[PDB]
């Protein structure tokens, strides 16, 4: 909530107006998604203290709405780099692995392996995200 | 299930596991296949320090996910 608030959590980060604005324009579209800043814990034992975007989108299938919970870490350096996103499933939920989520739920995009501001953002981040997924479903029930 | 536990450089190794099985019950059984002591241990998992008294089952880590060792 609040964008004074949303300041706040990523005056640590070198580009704060870009990534702000970026969130802003995010949430406002998907309200179920949530900026909360946590310490990443890298594979290699380091530990940041990371603005994430945590909450679900909505993706449509088979006449149905799946609101899929994710995970987009911002780097310090964003939105000069890609966000790591993940799929995170409920006890409900099963990642049926493939092209685009792996068993850890890392999710692989396109968007992201070609990323480069300005022409990449979350918001065209999120909306690939949900075409995608809703022609190849990450999560069973 | 089968799962993953990688370090830096060395080869990956595959172990047994429940979702049902501790955190540290995990680290019992790299111990076994590798002689490392659980409290020189620390297990990772995107982006979380998994935590010795939570189960596989907590974390919603599934089949043929990969975890992060890195050691004390
Ligand atoms: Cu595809
Ligand atoms: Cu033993």
């Amino acid at each position: 909530v609040s964008e004074s608030q949303l300041k706040k959590m990523v005056s640590k980060y070198k580009y704060r107006d870009l990534t702000v604005r970026e969130t802003v324009n995010v949430i406002t579209l998907y309200k179920d998604l949530k900026p909360v800043l946590d310490s990443y814990v890298f594979n290699d034992g380091s530990s940041r203290e990371l603005m994430n975007l945590t909450g679900t989108i909505p993706v449509p299938y088979r006449g149905n709405t799946y609101n899929i919970p994710i995970c987009l870490w911002l780097l310090d350096t964003y939105p000069y780099n890609p966000p790591i996103c993940f799929v995170k499933p409920t006890s409900s939920m099963t990642i049926k692995t493939g092209k685009h989520v792996d068993a850890n739920g890392k999710i692989y995009l396109p968007y992201l392996h070609e990323w480069k501001h300005p022409q990449s953002d979350l918001l065209g981040l999120i909306q690939v995200m949900i075409v995608v997924f809703g022609d190849e479903p990450p999560v069973f029930s | 299930m089968q799962i993953f536990v990688k370090t830096l450089t060395g080869k990956t190794i595959t172990l047994e596991v429940e979702p049902s099985d501790t955190i540290e019950n995990v680290k019992a059984k790299i111990q076994d296949k590798e002689g490392i002591p659980p409290d020189q241990q620390r297990l990772i998992f995107a982006g979380k320090q998994l935590e010795d008294g939570r189960t596989l089952s907590d974390y919603n880590i599934q089949k043929e996910s990969t975890l992060h060792l890195v050691l004390r």
